[PDB]
C-alpha cells in the first residue's frame, strides 16, 4: 500500500524519512522481486536525489543479500548506470568506491 | 546554396545584411543564424567574430530581452558548432566572462555543455586561465548554479597544489 500510494500520494519529504528506515531493513524481510520492483520505481523519479536513496538503502541490503541476491547484486550495479555528471559521478563514485574496496570488505566498513 | 560551387564572397556579404537585424524580429533573426552559420569554413570568421563581439556588446546595452534572449541561446549554438571545427580564440574567453555576468539556468546548461565538451577537448591551456577566471568569478559569486558548478570543477581538479 505504502509503496503504491506514495507513488501517487507524492511528497518527496516522506520519502526521505522512509528511505532512511528502509535503508536499514532490506533482506531480513525478503520478497525480493517486488522489493526490487519497487526500488527501481523509486529511483524512476527524477531527482538525482530521489534516485540516490535507492542506492544508499541498498548498502545494508546488498551486503546482506537475499533469496537470490549476491551474484546478481554484483550484476545489477552494472546493469543500472548513469551519467548526468554529478549524477554521473554518483554512479561512478559508488562504483569507484566499490572499485576501491573488496566488495565484501567494502560492505563491512561502509555499512557501519 | 546548392550552388555548391558556392562562392566565397557571398557568404561574406551576409554580415551587412545582418547588420539590419539589429532592428530586431528574432524569429527572422533566428532564421538568419542558422543560415549564417553555414558558410563559414572557420573563416570569414574573425571579422565576424569581432562583429559578434560587437553584437555582444550590443547585446549588453541596457536590454529588456524578451526575444533576443532566445537569439542568444541560439547564437551560442550556432557559435558552438563553429568552434568545434575551429581553433578559436580570445573571443571565447569572453563568453566565459560573459556567462559570469548573466543569471539564468539555460546558459549554465550550455556552459555545462561546454564543461562536458571541453572535458573531451583538452588542449588545455586556456582552461587553466579560465579556471582562474572562474576562480575569480566564483569568488565573486554564489547560487545553486554556481554551487553545482563547483562540484564538477572540483571533481575535475589539477595543480596549484
Amino acid at each position: 500500500h505504502l509503496c503504491e500510494f506514495i507513488e501517487d500520494c507524492e511528497f518527496t519529504v516522506l520519502a526521505t524519512r522512509i528511505l532512511h528506515l528502509l535503508g536499514q531493513e532490506g533482506p531480513k524481510t525478503n520478497n525480493p522481486s517486488k522489493y526490487i520492483r519497487f526500488i527501481y520505481n523509486r529511483v524512476v523519479l527524477e531527482h538525482e536525489e530521489v534516485r540516490a536513496g535507492a542506492v544508499s538503502a541498498l548498502a545494508k541490503f546488498g551486503a546482506q543479500n537475499e533469496e537470490m541476491l549476491p551474484s546478481i547484486l554484483v550484476l545489477l550495479k552494472r546493469c543500472v548506470m548513469d551519467d548526468d555528471n554529478e549524477v554521473r559521478d554518483r554512479a561512478t563514485f559508488y562504483l569507484n568506491v566499490l572499485e576501491q574496496k573488496q566488495k565484501a570488505l567494502n560492505a563491512g566498513y561502509i555499512l557501519n | 546554396k546548392e550552388h555548391p560551387a558556392h562562392e566565397r564572397v557571398l557568404q561574406d556579404l551576409v554580415m551587412d545584411i545582418l547588420r539590419v537585424l539589429s532592428t530586431p524580429d528574432l524569429e527572422v533573426r533566428k532564421k538568419t543564424l542558422q543560415l549564417a552559420l553555414d558558410l563559414v569554413s572557420s573563416r570569414n570568421v574573425e571579422e565576424l567574430v569581432i562583429v559578434l563581439k560587437k553584437e555582444v556588446i550590443k547585446t549588453n546595452n541596457v536590454s529588456e530581452h524578451e526575444d533576443t534572449d532566445k537569439y542568444r541561446q541560439l547564437l551560442v549554438r550556432t557559435l558552438h558548432s563553429c568552434s568545434v571545427r575551429f581553433p578559436d580564440m580570445a573571443a571565447n574567453v569572453i563568453p566565459v566572462l560573459m556567462e559570469f555576468l548573466s543569471d539564468s539556468n539555460e546558459a549554465a546548461a550550455a556552459d555545462v555543455l561546454e564543461f562536458v565538451r571541453e572535458a573531451i577537448q583538452r588542449f588545455d591551456n586556456l582552461r587553466m586561465l579560465i579556471v582562474e577566471k572562474m576562480l575569480e568569478v566564483f569568488h565573486a559569486i554564489k547560487s545553486v548554479k554556481i554551487y553545482r558548478g563547483a562540484l564538477w570543477i572540483l571533481g575535475e581538479y589539477c595543480s596549484t597544489k
